[PDB]
């Protein structure tokens, strides 16, 4: 599913991302924009055989299991396919685990380079939240 | 974390040396383990890096073909085999690590040419001298 900006903002708010770990809602919307362009089915293959999945491009060697890299971690305890669902629950729950381990949103380089320090509130402007 | 390394020393040009490094204080990471070096009076520079997850390796052009970085991710250790050493390789070598568990795939080689950006942990430095 390709979410609309405000549609995604509303879904993320319903799932408790607004101000989660000190990050206002716009941070999450901006991160999703630059990671997946709001497409839940976004995937990207890496040189080590791992794959990044979903709206927040979560990596399979650490956060989820896709069985393609035996011995890898599955810190979010979920099949990577769950991160491609039109229902963003799995992506949100995993993002919460990632952002709360001590590195904040810097875990998403795209967020650090394209969102950090900007007027992130602009991403939820004009939205019915 | 706390990085401790061993090995190195003095050797004649054309010789070989093998550096070892162990990280202590991690529970999940590190995400990256690498080697940097600093010649007398110069700024520190990257040498090689490796992704703890996956084992992808990265090297500075100055050492490609002569140096090989390897690891034991289960024990949070990293190694640097240095063959065909030359006088210009003389410097203080540093073991380094990036503790951030990135969400999306992150190439550990990025910090090699960006002044060690991302590498938050550093060893004390081990001398390597090539005559």
């Amino acid at each position: 599913k390709v979410f609309g900006r405000c549609e995604l903002a509303a879904a993320m708010k319903r799932h408790g991302l607004d101000n989660y770990r000190g990050y206002s809602l716009g941070n999450w919307v901006c991160a999703a924009k630059f990671e997946s362009n709001f497409n839940t089915q976004a995937t990207n293959r890496n040189t080590d055989g791992s794959t990044d999945y979903g709206i927040l491009q979560i990596n399979s060697r650490w956060w989820c299991n896709d069985g393609r890299t035996p011995g890898s971690r599955n810190l979010c305890n979920i099949p990577c396919s769950a991160l491609l669902s039109s229902d963003i629950t799995a992506s949100v729950n995993c993002a919460k685990k990632i952002v709360s381990d001590g590195n904040g949103m810097n875990a998403w380089v795209a967020w650090r380079n394209r969102c950090k320090g900007t007027d992130v509130q602009a991403w939820i402007r004009g939205c019915r939240l | 974390v706390q990085l401790q390394a061993s090995g190195g020393g003095s050797v004649q040009a054309g010789g070989s040396l093998r550096l070892s490094c162990a990280a202590s204080g991690y529970t999940i990471g590190p995400y990256c383990m690498g080697w940097f070096r600093q010649a007398p009076g110069k700024e520190r520079e990257g040498v090689a890096a490796i992704n703890s997850g996956g084992g992808s390796t990265y090297y500075a052009d100055s050492v490609k073909g002569r140096f090989t970085i390897s690891q034991d991710n289960a024990k949070n250790t990293v190694y640097l085999l240095m063959n065909s050493l030359e006088p210009e390789d003389t410097a203080i070598y540093y073991c380094a690590a990036d503790s951030t568990i990135y969400a999306s795939y992150y190439e550990c080689g990025h910090g090699l040419s960006t002044g060690g950006y991302g590498y938050d942990s550093w060893g004390q430095g081990t001398q390597v001298t090539v005559s």
